[PDB]
């Protein structure tokens, strides 16, 4: 147990070993203070379900570390592979890749996993 | 080497700084007995959360105490707990009548601060009224709109609002609050020594909840706080603009004793039918003012040291501390709440007569000696949150009022725009009550975790069934 | 071809019709200043929802305006916001004393319908009453039980309830409201123009939220609505049953100027611990009754066109418009809410004397001319929702009351079942307040998505590992 | 972006391409008016989780188009394959098939995926 | 044999014993008209759940009626619904005035315990008071605090609280309540008849919701409950500790008639802006005490049978029933809520002078015979939940008050620490209202399902793609 | 239909046929009594999601009966296999094994399913 966020200073190649430890704590839980606690807890459950729905659309559902068939475009980033995994933190990488969020998601939704499902139905057709 | 592919990670350590609701949690032990404590009612959860601190290391990020939303979250919570705690209680509406008042006499003395007022009430029976009397402090009383007879007087509130009496079970106890961030957020502490309110903090730790905040309201000296553990520290949003308050933290507390000596009896009066109302009663005699004692030895050293610290921002000039500027006692005196009485103590005896803090290091010692002594006004009719929230009447306390506290920080401003030749000057001023929270929530932040991430690696594909 | 197998789809486009909560989204700009508007308080979510209309096409389904539940969602919501808006305010209980009322005098004349009432109040001191006076309109006043002295009167409400004054901050502004569906529900517009309230709409579009509805209350003409963009339209649940209200929509609005001329001063009176209550004052003079102007040039054509349209349901017979049939001013007059005053205007001058709308097309042309002028009563003690919810007192407004509106629709019924030989007749009527909502929500439905589905196809099996 | 319900007039063979577009909108979000938001949001989340649990019992969890081994009964429907997929809308087909909901689910739950799971455990026995 | 491996199951049948909220379901038919019943307002849900009882079999587990939480859940609910139902209603605060009370003369006689009080009220005009009169029962009235005049009296509540009138629309009906488990919990019944409140129940069944509990209040006999289906049953947390209450269940109920005979008129009185309060009126004459009738034969046999069942716990001694111990009518008498009047009936005529229940099985038979008859007090000012919850005034009911009920159980205790030689004695006593719930809920438990589980089996691995 | 908990007295080898019938009912749903319904429902949803997330971390997401590669320790329990499956109720087994909850869960997380998914990513590297 390294603890929640306990690898935020570590290189991506080390921090990517902790994912269960952190994910397992994204889901927790005369007066109006009952409305505060409900309105926090329902929003926390809504955010978790929005993530799990989005992983299912990409085809990753249930996996934490997940592979996909979408290739990289050198415009999104192009630094050598060791300058990522062996060298810098997920938080520092986030502030580099942040433009290409949404661009990569539409490429995953339709332009991979819908197409995989079209071809899969045409295989199990036999 | 090889082609690179989008690979997905869930639960990645990354965060964005954002606003949220915060949970109030407490030491468990109050709500066994202490139903509706005015500060931290049982609306705060009795969790008693463990301070599970976790040093992150290799991370550095910007903090800011002045823009911090936790301060505003605390202010809107404290006012809500106050108003909700008064709303059940007895309203001093039927008490608002022609008071006829004369001197409070005790063992041939006359009490200077207190008048003795006859007034009329209903008994429980609507069509049977009676005369009775209670002592009121002069600040709660004002002469009737026309003085037809000069002994005609009224309770002060009636040309503004109806005050609730603060119920006998509903204590002002400043019990510790722990603030906790909800699921999928985290609280970050700056653990860098001498962090001066803004900038990149070099050493950051996660916690689930804050340390024990005490929600203490006092308006020229701060009370019962947490010390700056290495040095005296000065914080302000812009020291060159004199309008910005200058919060100071002490490395060592100065022990203040605040006291009353009177012996006094507590009296019950009714105008209604379902009830307890409390009013002030008859006295046993020696006569002394409400006062506070501060040790000269400790205080002199303290204002000496703060003068050195201010000189490191204000170079090659002498410093003097001086009286609060002006206005009413509500801003020009140390508001307090001790033991259930609202003291209002003068400080012009205390922020006085002081020369260059660096040169005063030549003194810096004494054999232990006499106290600085403060005179105090007391009052019962209170408009607590600087004009917002309900009017409150605080019921009198019998006999043994005394409390002991630690001065841990000060609320200064610089003086007005003089020639400033060889000299600068500073004055106590209470400002908005938020600074009683910023002098604890300075080293803190709430962050939102964003657990989805995408990255390149040589994992070629999720090849079909592989 | 081959055997067929159960295959399963999620997120399928299909729906069932069902009842639900709707969200009250709003224009975001209001709650910066307008704390608790009477209609859409900040309990309605500042949002400014984008009108993301999407045309479906090849879909055709049964709309119905008369059975529509969104009308009842609005009816209960508007009542709920009214009660939340009144509950904080001053109750006129202590004002229900004997009033002694004589004439109001201005420029040595007597005012038409305002009596000048002297009465008594407590000061802020319970055992010190005083005398003072205010003007009241005759409809807010009634003689006390017997005329032992004819000048004894009371405020109308007291033998029924206790009225809250409307707080000065809490405006009557009819700001736009957007109704929005929660997740898994969708809102359908009928875009098939000339849809007449029920049946298969041949052209349907989705929206997340309705157009901005103004919650405008008036009881004979409808004010500031949406026009019928193709042609005039006549709607009722059954036109043959004369007891069903006929909602008409106009293609071109008629501009109505509603006005006062008096110059008037506002007075503050108290009976208390502190609160303020607002009362009517002394006058500056040139005098005419409060009134509204409708241009004959426009109105003539408008009742002519509507007559032609009614003749396509009432063939080979002449149509006449006539007076509202009977009852008190609360039903027989055009109610209002202009500029913060509650007007009640006579319409027997307007729905009059009018011959066959088809034959009047032979006229249908004029130079510009005088206004039809309507005389108006005003009153301040109000039982707004036809006795549902609390009694309200509207405070008087200083000086410059005037407003300008568009007539967009009418509320009619046919006349009674007389011989009706060669002729038919129509009258304005108020009914229940719901028809001020049906005259906007007529082209709407809410539907629940049912996103699971099963279907046959030749996909043989989920063959193990394939 | 083809739009939420934007295919409701299309043939099933076309509308079945838009499932991600629609599914992403099944899950979103001094006074008691806050009870409207909380009671609506909790019911919306409860309906979504009932759908996901129901797909998991059938064995389709994390798919949108899913294929199962239950054969058709001509009593449920008997029209030609193109007279479904190339010819009518999901909204029209629903009002043909709506009798045999419950019947098809009871047949999927036990009499398919429970039995697939009995056999999987008896295979992994080795 | 073979290697064994961790295998995982979800939805396993297993549970832990734990506390929770329970849903309050109802018969659907009340909330069509019965808006805010004093017990079971429409805060309880019109779900009308079918009793889907499932026998488990092969399972045995420890029920306990005394440590049960569903009783406390019901106690906190019934208090909440009582307070919720009174908070909107008229407050008798302005009625607390000097009452001049003379005799209640009716038709050549005088009523025994009613006095005829004259008192002062306002009209709807604050400054116009009037005189009027109402009859009050002597228990609601007390001599005015100084005995200057033997005709000056006050309403009883005034020195302790202001009683709300129970609104006429807010009825006292004992409608059936079904308690339901939230999701992830199950309710268990003990179907093992002759189970005596604690220990291993040998035969257990699941339900979604309890049988229809009636929230009835009476304090010596129980009313309208469920019978013990096999035999008479005795329950107590410790029978040898004489301070522990001894709930008894009957196998055959005794029919009780409780009645009034007077003819009586209802009067409406006001002190206000508008409201109505209801007060007691003038009478038409034949005169009897309000009373209750019990069959001597049925009662005699019933107390005989209970003596045999108690002799099996207390062998070789003779058991005698006796009077309630002492104190005021609120505990020494059989309380009630019949028809909307709060009866208080003496029982020292009923628990009397009885020999050995075993030897009395010799007698045990009679022909048709006279009633035992109980004299009753009635009162209207009520402190219902043994001081807690608001004071209530029950408005009087015109004319035809009478009701018929079933005795289903008794609330005994053994007598004090006597010589006990050849003998033991038992007394009726009322205790806490919780026992009126334990005398239905004794055979229930709520359990929390824990659906995950792990177990060894020969399934070797999830070999990749196998 | 045996019903909800209808097998609680049956042997583990017979109760484990009914898992869908029970699991379909782990999820269902002037005044403050609405705060009972909201605080009950959001807790019942939150408990259910904590089970589903925990099944995701162990590698079983979407299965009811599931198998893992962790071998048994005789310290946890050591009886003959028929004395488990053919012989005792899940309710009785739960009271035998309850010490080794949290021991087995922490062993399934890192020391099995993270490690399987490490080796999967090192394999799809090709
Ligand atoms: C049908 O729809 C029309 C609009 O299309 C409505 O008519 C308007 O009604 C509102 C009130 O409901 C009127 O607003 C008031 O106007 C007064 C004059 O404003 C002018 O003059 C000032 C300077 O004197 C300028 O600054 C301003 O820009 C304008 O040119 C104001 O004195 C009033 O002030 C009060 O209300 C505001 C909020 O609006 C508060 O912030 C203030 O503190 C103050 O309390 C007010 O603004 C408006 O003038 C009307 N327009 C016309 C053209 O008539 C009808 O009301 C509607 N029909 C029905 C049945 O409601
Ligand atoms: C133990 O359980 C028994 C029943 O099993 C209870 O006895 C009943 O108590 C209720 C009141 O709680 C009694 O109901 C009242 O009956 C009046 C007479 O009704 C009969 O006669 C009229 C014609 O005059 C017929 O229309 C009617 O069908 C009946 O045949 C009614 O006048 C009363 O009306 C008032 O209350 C109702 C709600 O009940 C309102 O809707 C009305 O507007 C009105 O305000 C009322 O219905 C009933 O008669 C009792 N039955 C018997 C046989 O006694 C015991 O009360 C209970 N024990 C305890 C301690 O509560
Ligand atoms: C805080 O200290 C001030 C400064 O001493 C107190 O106010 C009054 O201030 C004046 C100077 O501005 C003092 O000096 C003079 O006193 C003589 C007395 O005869 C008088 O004739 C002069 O007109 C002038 O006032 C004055 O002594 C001082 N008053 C008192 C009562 O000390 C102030 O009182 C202190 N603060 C509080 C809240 O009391
Ligand atoms: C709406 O118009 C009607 C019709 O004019 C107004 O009511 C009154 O109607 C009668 C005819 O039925 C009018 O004629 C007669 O007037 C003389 C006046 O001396 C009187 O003696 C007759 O008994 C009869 O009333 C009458 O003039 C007319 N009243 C007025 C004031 O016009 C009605 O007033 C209009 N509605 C409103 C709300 O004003
Ligand atoms: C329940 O029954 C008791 C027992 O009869 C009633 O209380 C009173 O009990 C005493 C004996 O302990 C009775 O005898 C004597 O009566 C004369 C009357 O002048 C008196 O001077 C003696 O001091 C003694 O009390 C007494 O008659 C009897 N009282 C009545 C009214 O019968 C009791 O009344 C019954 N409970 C209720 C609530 O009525
Ligand atoms: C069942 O089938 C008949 C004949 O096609 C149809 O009329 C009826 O509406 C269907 N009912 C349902 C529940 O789908
Ligand atoms: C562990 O095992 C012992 C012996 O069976 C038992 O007494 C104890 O309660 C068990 N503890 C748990 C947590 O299962």
């Amino acid at each position: 147990f390294l603890g929640f966020l306990g690898a935020a200073g570590s290189t991506m190649g080390a921090a990517s070993m902790t994912l269960t430890v952190q994910a397992r704590n994204l889901l927790s839980g005369l007066t109006v203070w009952g409305i505060k606690q409900l309105q926090a807890r329902v929003l926390a459950v809504e955010r978790y379900l929005r993530d799990q729905q989005l992983l299912g659309i990409w085809g990753c559902s249930g996996k934490l570390i997940c592979c996909t068939n979408v290739p990289w475009n050198s415009s999104w980033s192009n630094r050598n592979l060791s300058e990522i995994w062996d060298n810098m933190t997920w938080l520092q990488w986030d502030k580099e890749i942040s433009n290409y969020t949404q661009i990569i998601y539409g490429l995953l939704e339709e332009s991979q996993n819908q197409q995989e499902k079209n071809e899969q139905d045409l295989l199990a057709l036999d | 080497a090889e082609n690179l592919w989008v690979t997905v990670y869930y639960g990645v350590p990354v965060w964005k700084e954002a606003k949220t609701t915060l949970f109030c949690a407490s030491d468990a032990r109050a709500y066994e007995k202490e139903v509706h404590n005015v500060w931290a009612t049982h609306a705060c959860v009795p969790t008693d959360p463990s301070p599970q601190e976790l040093v992150l290391g290799n991370v550095t990020e910007n903090f800011n105490m002045w823009k911090n939303d936790m301060v505003d979250q605390m202010h809107e919570d404290i006012i809500s707990l106050w108003d909700q705690s008064l709303k059940p209680c007895v309203k001093l509406t039927p008490l608002c009548v022609t008071l006829i008042c004369s001197n409070a006499t005790v063992k041939n003395g006359t009490v200077e601060e207190m008048k003795n007022c006859s007034f009329n009430t209903t008994t429980e029976i609507r069509d049977k009224e009676k005369k009775e009397y209670a002592l009121f402090y002069k600040p709660d009383i004002v002469p009737l709109s026309e003085t037809n007879n000069t002994s005609e007087y009224r309770l002060i509130n009636c040309n503004t609002s109806a005050c609730t009496q603060a119920c006998p079970k509903v204590t002002f106890e400043p019990i510790p609050i722990h603030y906790c961030a909800p699921a999928g957020y985290a609280i970050l502490k700056c653990n860098d020594e001498t962090f001066n309110g803004t900038g990149p903090c070099s050493n950051v730790s996660t916690v689930q909840c804050t340390h024990g905040i005490r929600p203490v309201v006092s308006t020229q000296l701060l009370l019962n706080g947490s010390l700056a553990e290495k040095e005296i520290v000065i914080r302000s949003e812009n020291l060159t603009n004199n309008a910005k308050i200058i919060i100071v933290h002490l490395h060592t507390p100065v022990e203040i004793v605040c006291t009353r000596p009177n012996n006094n009896t507590r009296k019950s009066v009714r105008i209604g039918p379902g009830q307890t109302f409390y009013a002030t009663g008859d006295i046993i005699g020696d006569i002394k003012q409400a006062h506070c004692n501060i040790s000269e030895e400790k205080w002199n050293d303290t204002l000496q040291k703060v003068g050195i610290e201010l000189q490191k921002h204000f170079p090659n000039k002498t410093i003097k501390y001086n009286q609060s500027a002006g206005g009413d006692m509500e801003i020009t005196t140390h508001s307090f709440n001790c033991g259930g009485e609202f003291f209002y103590c003068n400080t012009s005896n205390l922020f006085n007569g002081t020369y260059n803090g660096t040169y005063i290091s030549t003194n810096s010692s004494a054999n232990s000696t006499s106290t600085i002594t403060l005179q105090c006004r007391i009052k019962q009719i209170i408009n607590m949150w600087q004009g917002v929230g309900r009017c409150m009447y605080a019921p009198p306390i019998a006999g043994n009022i005394t409390c002991r506290s630690n001065i841990t920080g000060l609320l200064l401003t610089r003086d007005g725009g003089t020639n400033s030749n060889e000299t600068e000057t500073f004055r106590p001023a209470g400002g908005d009550m938020r600074d009683n929270w910023r002098s604890e929530l300075y080293k803190y932040k709430v962050v939102k975790i964003e657990p989805l991430g995408v990255a390149p690696t040589r994992c070629k594909r999720r090849v079909v069934g592989r």
